[PDB]
């Protein structure tokens, strides 16, 4: 069951690093 | 203004997720207790007999 731990802690490293990790574009620079 | 939206967005998102893999977790307690209380209800055979 506690592989769940796994699940929930990789996919909280995943979501950051590519929520923080080299963010880009004009999709959020649009206005600048 | 635009981002904004998908900024509120993604926290309730994430959170949503978050208790995906909660109610996922939460079976072990089910599992657990059900072979506890057989296995206990068992053990009064070495007492009875």
């Amino acid at each position: 069951a506690l592989q769940v731990s796994k699940q929930s802690a990789q996919d909280r490293y995943d979501h950051f690093k590519e929520l923080y990790d080299e963010n880009i574009s004009s999709t959020e620079q649009k206005v600048i | 203004v635009s981002e904004s939206y998908r900024r509120r967005r993604q926290e309730w998102e994430l959170q949503y997720k978050q208790a995906e893999w909660e109610v996922n977790s939460v079976e072990q307690q089910i599992n657990l207790q059900n072979m506890q209380i057989k296995a206990a209800n068992k053990r009064l055979e070495q007492v009875e007999a």
